[PDB]
RNA sequence: CAGAGGUGAAAUUCUUGGAUUUAUUGAAGACUAACUACUGCGAAAGCAUUUGCCAAGGACGUUUUCAUUAAUCAAGAACGACCAUAAACUAUGCCGACUAGGGAUCGGGUGGUGUUUUUUUAAUGACCCACUCGGCACCUUACGAGAACUGGGGGGAGUAUGGUCGCAAGGCUGAAACUUAAAGGAA
């Protein structure tokens, strides 16, 4: 086994009525990996702990990513796809790119799209799940998709439009097949 | 009873590094990266390559006399992705499966703390 | 071109083990390789600069120090033992990322203080603004003059805790987290302030060696050893 | 802006993800995605010259259940 | 010790004169992560590490003072020979001389009377509640003529064309004055 591992994130207060609901499903989905987890509702935190029966050494890292995904407000059937080996997170940072607030919110809304079309087409092409929240961009997926969405988001905070990247993603799929 | 090294797994995209040193970090015991086990030049980051690299790491650590490793798992960090590649969990799993005991897994990627982007 | 042929470099390697200072609990922390003690770079001066990063849980037996790694600097070699001294302290990154939450303020301070020895230390501090029980507004921000006053009393009382300590006294002071209790008691007149921590201690300059002071930190020892039998 | 396949994929990205690598191009799109995709294209083409009281005819739903449909959807 | 970048794969590049990785330390130029908000400040462009100095500013409090010193804007003023750079790109809404509100939040003030605070060193908090002034927004309501870096043709979707201006076909090449070689094409 291992000695002990313990990670903890702490979640904002409005999430607790959702996390209280889904929490038994988290205990099922982690007790099949032999990882304990507590949901503290007074200090507002979620901890995961490697118990005495954990033979997978690396799964406590994915449990850490799962609980901070739950804190960063992705839902549960989306977030338990992080406990499998082919999938990981990325948290792109978009705040430090441009100066004025008007150009920042217009490029970030351009990253989302009209009716959400640009973002949904990006999720479809990269096979990822992308959340444009605040001044960062969360993403879950395979690593090729994560590389693709990171370059898409950073070049969208630079001045080139994201539908150029969506076009070249379609071209590259029909060019790779 | 255990003798402890440290693991220093640096798992970027495009490559993984499984590099056991001593408890200080000054003396190395079998650095073998992912791209030197099997190279198609694109499978360097793959879980198979990380498992091969961690397996002959654990061979040379059992040769020298290290029974357990403290795992320090880092990504490329900096002004970049901060997420460990597909090889980090595979190298950790192969290090544990090949006899070495695991202790103290910690995430030491360089968060850039106000970086040099623009 | 032509590269090199290998000759196995673990036949010339020597194993030392690291004895921690006696300001801790159980003091055998592990072992360390070095090249074999030849003339022209003896091993006892191939060492003496190495710092090791150990866990305070491994140094103290408990698990509420599972964060808060520390650094021990090798100073004096005797008899296949590396006697160490305190070299610094640092949190793991996951601890302060687990502490930072939005809708509060983090007040962080730091002071560069010279102790009762001539070690000069840059010592840090973090503190997060709590909300009281019965508080119904979701914010609990400090009004930034409360931040300046809190940071002022943090700097004053922790530069009072140093200069009034040696390195061994300061280390034994910050093992059971009691400078944090001093900050909390001295600051609850201004803002509530959950989970104050020290988080980071850096050595900047160190005075001299003073083998007597190091051996008084550890314990005595002197050898008359074996004799050749011809 | 005058790429047709790209913009069709953009505005039919939602129901492709609702009724699904993925397929998007016609000659590979299986049933309910195909029916609603073709219906969306025909609506968008016919909304230029056709009358606004004749292009988008609502399905006849009774009052007390269409209002409840709207209230639950707005919730 | 034999590879490291990087890519969808590659490559330019670095590398047994030891790259990449690891540890200790130094130097440089930037930048101020998370905290970071439909929050704050600024006339706007804009402004995020600590501490100090320099002047400034706003809101509040005021049984202080002056006594019409005021409001709007054309004109004008302030701010906005070396090393080479991006901006917009799907958007929104009914306006003003205009009534009331509601929840949340930022700064000040008054009152209440509980908990954190606490004591004969100075003063000074935090939260809860009501009221009130002033802000950044948001969600609603009721009621009004709201008239009197410059250059522009005329709707949208199409259809026809014995007009005008163009561009475009033939037909094995060689190969025409020559029924002509080699070689190539096609089948």
């Amino acid at each position: 086994f291992a000695e002990e591992s313990s990670f903890m994130t702490l979640f904002p207060k409005y999430r607790e009525s959702y996390l209280k609901t889904i929490w038994n499903d988290v205990t099922r989905a982690l007790d099949k990996h032999n990882i304990a987890c507590v949901l503290d509702l007074v200090e507002g935190s979620m901890t995961v702990k490697t118990t005495r029966k954990t033979y997978d050494p690396a799964i406590i890292l994915k449990a850490r990513d799962l609980i901070k995904l739950l804190a960063r407000s992705v839902p549960f059937p989306q977030a338990v796809k992080i406990l499998q080996d082919d999938m990981a997170c990325d948290v792109i940072k978009i705040g430090n790119f441009v100066t004025n607030k008007e150009r920042f919110v217009k490029r970030r809304q351009r990253l989302v799209g009209p009716n959400g079309n640009t973002l949904k087409a990006l999720e479809l092409l990269t096979k990822c799940y992308i959340l444009v929240q605040g001044n960062t961009v969360s993403a879950m997926g395979p690593f090729k998709g994560l590389k693709e969405v990171r370059r898409v988001v950073e070049d969208c905070m630079k001045n080139i439009h994201p539908i150029y990247h969506i076009k070249e993603l379609m071209i590259k799929r029909e060019l790779a097949k | 009873s255990q003798v402890f090294g440290v693991a220093r797994i640096y798992a970027s995209f495009n490559d993984t590094f499984v590099h056991v040193t001593d408890l200080s970090g000054k003396e190395t015991i079998a650095r073998v990266t992912g791209g030197m086990k099997v190279k198609a030049d694109r499978d360097e980051s793959s879980p198979y390559a990380a498992m091969l690299a961690a397996q002959d790491v654990a061979a040379k650590c059992k040769e020298v006399g290290i029974t357990a490793v403290h795992v320090k798992i880092r990504a490329t960090g900096g002004t970049r992705t901060k997420t460990p590649g597909p090889g980090g969990q595979a190298a950790l799993r192969a290090l544990a499966r090949s006899g070495l005991r695991i202790g103290r897994i910690e995430d030491v990627t360089p968060v850039p703390s106000d970086s040099t982007r623009k | 071109g032509q590269k090199k042929r290998v000759v196995d470099p673990f036949t010339r390697k020597e194993w030392f083990d690291i004895k921690a200072p006696s300001t801790f609990e159980n003091r055998n922390v592990g072992k360390t390789l070095v090249n074999k003690s030849t003339g022209l770079k003896s091993a006892s001066d191939a060492l003496k600069g190495r710092v090791v990063e150990v866990c305070l849980a491994d140094l103290q037996g408990s698990e509420d120090h599972s964060f808060r790694k520390i650094k021990l600097r090798v100073d004096e070699v005797q008899g296949k033992n590396l006697l160490t001294n305190f070299h610094g302290m640092d949190f793991t990154t996951d601890k302060l990322r687990s502490m930072v939450r939005k809708w509060q303020t983090l007040i962080e301070a730091n002071v560069t203080v010279k102790t009762s020895d001539d070690y000069v230390l840059r010592i840090f501090a973090i503190a997060f603004t709590r909300k009281q029980a019965n508080q119904v507004k979701r914010h609990s921000y400090a009004q930034s003059s409360h931040i300046r006053a809190i940071r002022k009393v943090i700097s004053e009382i922790l530069t009072k805790e140093v200069q009034g300590s040696t390195l061994a006294q300061l280390t034994s002071k910050l093992i059971p987290e009691v400078i944090n209790k001093e900050i909390e008691n001295a600051t609850k007149d201004i803002f509530p302030l959950q989970n104050i921590h020290v988080r980071k201690v850096k050595l900047l300059k160190q005075p001299k060696f003073d083998v007597g002071a190091l051996m008084a930190l550890h314990g005595e020892g002197s050898g008359e050893e074996k004799g050749k039998k011809v | 802006q005058n790429d047709l396949e790209l913009q069709q994929f953009l505005r039919e990205s939602h129901l492709l993800s609702a009724f699904n690598g993925i397929v998007y191009q016609d000659d590979q799109v299986i049933g309910k995605a195909r029916s609603r995709t073709l219906e969306m294209r025909l609506n968008r083409l016919s909304r230029v010259n056709g009358h606004q009281d004749k292009i988008n005819k609502l399905e006849k739903v009774p009052m007390h259940i269409r209002r409840g449909m709207i209230d639950k959807h707005v919730k």
